[PDB]
RNA sequence: CCGGGCACUCUAACGGGACUGCCCGCGAAAGCGGGAGGAAGGAGGGGACGACGUCUGGUCAGCAUGGCCCUUACGGCCUGGGCGACACACGUGCUACAAUGCCCACUACAAAGCGAUGCCACCCGGCAACGGGGAGCUAAUCGCAAAAAGGUGGGCCCAGUUCGGAUUGGGGUCUGCAACCCGACCCCAUGAAGCCGGAAUCGCUAGUAAUCGCGGAUCAGCCAUGCCGCGGUGAAUACG
């Protein structure tokens, strides 16, 4: 806003891993304040990535998070009489937000029928290099490299 | 579509068609005239022709008065044209670096 | 012998009684895990003593009234954090920095006329 | 040996519950202190304006405050100076057993 | 047509249903409270003057 | 519809002129404002004028229009379409 | 054309299937399977043929269905439209029948909007 | 959903009772 | 539940409490940033409260009131109709298009209010709306009352469907002198459009938005999906 930079809310760590990042993902899953549902979907998914991939779910989750984080993005700025898609670096706060946002959104694009399944498989593919979530991070990075010429317009 | 209200006053369907034909001058600018609304009224000195129109580039609000109802209608369109032509061209001004 | 705190949150008031023992916890004539059965938020109601190691050291007698489950849960967190301080004054530090001692004032904001809720405003056509 | 007191203003209500507790207290013997029953609130919300302006209101309330007193050890000595009870106008007393 | 209507509301009606409330202060037919017998406009007028026992502006 | 415990409602002032016509060798045309009255079988075969707010409409009662109200047959709104 | 003249879906439970019949809803699905003692959760592909005609028999003899029901509903709308009562007029014009406002909506009875 | 009278949720929405929401 | 008690919760009246008062630092000062203590920190959150004036703003139909106009009528009573019409058009909302869902059975956890031709426990009849009995409560006592989302278990398996519940046929209930126009509700059957919406556009910065139910005024009944309130669950983001 106009007066001051806003203060980033601190999330409570989650009672099943102690992670604030795990909490943020739960919130992004949440619809209509149904946090009990939202928590159950992540933990249900956490078991599914255990059954299909024998290693730490938390490790799978945080690796997929790092994979979807966009390092550069384009942000429009009209110069004269043309809108120039300026390439800007993403602050760590915004990286996290976009990753968790794209993770869920790309997850709910899947064909699998149960939410916990869609959340599980997207995180497995994104722990690797696949998935529509990682595609978004890559597309955004590609479009920022596309416009490196306008990088002096940064603010 | 276009709506016409005759407040505390009765008008004919012919009068309503004249209004629609007169507002048709605004079609010149080839921009969407979104739910245009005209209000004809009667005051002790003359008629008042109000209008509210939204376009993709902004809104138009104008009021016309005159003893003759058609003149008040025409004065309204004149005030509405000057606003539309401002909405359609004001952005072109700050184009040169 | 017996230790007590008063816990409040939103519209829930929880009275908690700490007696030493193996760890059993009962809320309103039910076992803890039965009252909050299927609630993920429950375990946070025992966090103050996990912060001062009294996890299995106490039994818990707990009453509860008003509000809803999670409000009642957060009320417990304050209640048992209240009791551990009267149980030992030096328990404040390493419990107060964990925030567990403060009372959460965030409550339902009143509905105002002209709005649909506290702040949600009616839709209108400025056009 | 019960007395309950109802009034719209709580300042007179509490004073009129003290001058009963105080009364038969020293008059022998036991008086169970004035217990404030929860207040019944009767709400009134109206539009400030006489015509339209639906989104502007003013709230009024009419609170019916309540008090209970138990003159526990009666002794009809007390049941006399209570017959001449100088209570204000705003309060209403009920006597039951 | 109001004065006759103010009198016809007092007159007990040929059927129990035809009975309706009016404002004992101004005759207003709509928004009549039964507790006071007043409309919303008179309710606020008397309350503001202090002539409604107990009634005060409520804020919370 | 009306409770079955209650009766089949007729305004009694309309029911009367039905039976006096029945018990004498009917019929005269009945004018009425009793739109609310049911068309009881004793009426079958008469022609009764129903007030719709403006006109008394001659409505010939037949056998298949009995469990009905008189208003249903003298409609109140004149409407012929638009344009 | 199994039961009753409607080839009800297999793959689905009996209570669910019998709803795919003009005249049989969720309510009458419970009534048919209790009165013939059939597990209401059995797929139509798994009904013993004894069960089928047992289910078929009760259904067709108890209730009016398909054509006879449809002819009757029409006959009632027809008689209302012939005896010239108010509801009949509403069926005459295709307007709504149960007192609803027509200044807006009523699109189910009127159909998609006709421009002017 | 809430607009369906023949379900529990519909009778809750209307504030009524019956076979699909008993009392 | 009784004995017992007012601890606790509470209820409701009166107090205390926060002042940049204390500390570090910048500053001429006013203040600003950070720290501790503290339930609360820099207006603690929300309310009530709206300057001289503006819109020849709104209301002669709430009321008042100048002036003009009507006087077997532009006054008054009634019955019936209309205010609910329907080729269309716009504004506000409700329910949705489904699996983070729908259905059934079982099991929790509120707040604020209302209630003596009122609120109705409990029993019986009816699939039910409801009806007949009948206790309690001038109500922190008796009652409306069950809160719902949630939790447990079971079904549905991606289909215009066990999504959605419009429309219509038929059968009833209740209020009311009277439910044709023109009431609400229940039951059987019917089971529409709708597969997330063009140009355009609204709200919201935290217990907020979103979502879930509860109450009241008006009120015989109700066309309330409205309005004024009440709590439950409970986010995202603010570089600028
Ligand atoms: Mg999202
Ligand atoms: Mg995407
Ligand atoms: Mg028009
Ligand atoms: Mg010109
Ligand atoms: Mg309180
Ligand atoms: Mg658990
Ligand atoms: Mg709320
Ligand atoms: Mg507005
Ligand atoms: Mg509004
Ligand atoms: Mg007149
Ligand atoms: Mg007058
Ligand atoms: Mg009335
Ligand atoms: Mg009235
Ligand atoms: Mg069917
Ligand atoms: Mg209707
Ligand atoms: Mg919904
Ligand atoms: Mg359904
Ligand atoms: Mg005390
Ligand atoms: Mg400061
Ligand atoms: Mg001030
Ligand atoms: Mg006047
Ligand atoms: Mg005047
Ligand atoms: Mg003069
Ligand atoms: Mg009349
Ligand atoms: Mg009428
Ligand atoms: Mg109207
Ligand atoms: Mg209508
Ligand atoms: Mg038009
Ligand atoms: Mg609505
Ligand atoms: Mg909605
Ligand atoms: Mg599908
Ligand atoms: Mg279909
Ligand atoms: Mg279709
Ligand atoms: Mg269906
Ligand atoms: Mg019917
Ligand atoms: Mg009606
Ligand atoms: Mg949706
Ligand atoms: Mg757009
Ligand atoms: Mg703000
Ligand atoms: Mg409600
Ligand atoms: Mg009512
Ligand atoms: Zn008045």
């Amino acid at each position: 806003a106009r007066r001051r930079r806003a203060e980033v809310r601190q999330l409570q760590p989650d009672l099943v891993y102690g992670d604030v990042l795990v909490t943020a993902f739960i919130n992004k899953i949440m619809r209509d304040g149904k946090k009990n549902l939202a928590a159950r979907i992540f933990y249900d998914a956490c078991k599914i990535i255990q059954e299909k991939t024998g290693q730490e779910p938390l490790k799978v989750f945080k690796q997929a998070v790092e994979n979807v984080k966009p390092r550069m993005e384009v942000r429009s700025r009209r110069v004269g009489g043309a809108n120039y898609q300026v390439p800007m670096e993403v602050s760590p706060r915004r990286q996290q937000s976009l990753a968790l946002r794209w993770l869920v959104q790309a997850a709910n694009q899947r064909p699998e029928r149960r939410a916990a399944v869609r959340i599980a498989h997207e995180l497995m593919d994104a722990a690797e290099g696949k998935g529509g979530a990682v595609k978004k991070k890559e597309d955004v990075e590609r479009m920022a490299e596309a416009n490196r010429a306008y990088a002096h317009y940064r603010w | 579509t276009m709506n016409i209200t005759s407040k505390q006053m009765e008008i004919t369907p012919a009068i309503r068609q004249h209004v629609a034909d007169r507002l048709a001058k605004l079609e010149k600018w080839q921009t969407h005239l979104i739910n245009p609304h005209i209000i004809l009224s009667k005051e002790p000195q003359g008629f008042v022709a109000d209008a509210t129109i939204n376009t993709p580039n902004g809104v138009l609000v104008a009021s016309g008065k005159h003893e003759d109802m058609y003149t008040a209608i025409n004065e309204l369109i004149n005030k509405l044209e000057r606003q539309l032509n401002k909405l359609q061209h004001k952005g072109e001004a700050r184009r040169a670096a | 012998e017996q230790y007590y705190g008063t816990g409040r949150r939103k519209e829930a008031v929880a009275r908690v009684f700490l007696r030493p023992g193996n760890g059993k916890v009962t809320v309103n004539g039910q076992d803890f895990n039965e009252y909050f059965q299927g609630l993920v938020r429950a375990v946070a109601a025992l966090e103050p003593l996990r912060a001062v190691d009294a996890l299995g050291h106490f039994d818990a007698y707990i009453t509860v009234r008003g509000g809803g489950k999670s409000g009642q849960i957060d009320a417990i967190k304050l209640g048992i954090a209240r009791a551990l301080v009267q149980y030992n004054p030096d328990y404040r530090a390493k419990l107060k920095p964990l925030g567990f001692l403060t009372r959460d004032a965030r409550v339902v904001e009143r509905k105002k006329y002209g709005k649909h809720k506290a702040r949600r405003a009616p839709q209108y056509s400025k056009r | 040996i019960r007395i309950k007191l109802r009034g719209f203003d709580h300042k007179t209500l509490d004073a009129s519950a003290q001058k009963i507790v105080e009364a038969a207290r020293r008059s022998g013997a036991q008086v169970s202190g004035p217990i404030p029953l929860p207040t019944r609130v009767r709400r009134f919300t109206v539009i400030r304006g006489p015509f339209k302006h639906k989104d502007s209101r003013e709230h009024f309330e009419l609170r019916t405050h309540n008090r209970l007193v138990d003159i526990i050890n009666p002794n009809r000595k007390t049941i006399e100076q209570l017959m001449t009870l100088d209570l204000p106008t705003g309060v209403e007393i009920e006597i039951k057993t | 047509a109001r004065k006759a209507l103010i009198e016809k509301a007092k007159r007990t009606p040929k059927f129990k249903v035809r009975a309706y409330t009016r404002c004992v202060r101004c005759g207003r037919a709509r928004s009549v409270y039964r507790f006071f017998g007043l409309c919303r406009i008179c309710l606020r007028e008397l309350a503001h003057k202090g002539q409604l026992p107990g009634v005060r502006k409520a804020s919370w | 519809p009306r409770s079955l415990k209650k009766g089949v409602f007729v305004d009694d002032h309309l029911l009367e002129k039905v039976l006096e016509l029945n018990a004498k060798g009917e019929k005269r045309l009945i004018k009425t404002w009793s739109r609310r009255s049911t068309i009881v079988p004793e009426m079958v075969g008469h022609t009764i004028a129903v007030y719709n707010g403006k006109q008394h409409v001659p409505v010939y009662i037949t056998e298949n229009m009995v469990g009905h109200k008189l208003g249903e047959f003298a409609p109140t709104r004149t409407y012929r379409g638009h344009g | 054309a199994r039961i009753a003249g409607v080839e009800i879906p297999r793959n689905k439970r009996v209570d669910v299937a019998l709803t795919y019949i003009y005249g049989i809803g969720k309510a009458r699905a419970k009534e048919a399977l209790e009165k013939t003692g059939i597990n209401p959760a059995t797929r139509v592909k798994d009904l013993t043929e004894a069960e089928v005609v047992r289910l078929r028999e009760y259904v067709e003899n108890t209730w009016k269905l398909e054509g006879e029901l449809r002819a009757e509903v029409a006959a009632n709308i027809k008689r209302l439209m012939d005896i010239g009562c108010y509801r009949g007029l509403r069926h005459r014009r295709g307007l709504p029948v149960r007192g609803q406002r027509t200044r807006t909506n009523a699109r189910t009875r009127k159909g998609p909007r006709k421009t002017v | 959903g809430k607009g369906d009278r023949r379900t529990r949720r519909g009778k809750i929405w209307r504030g009524t009772y019956g076979k699909y929401r008993p009392r």
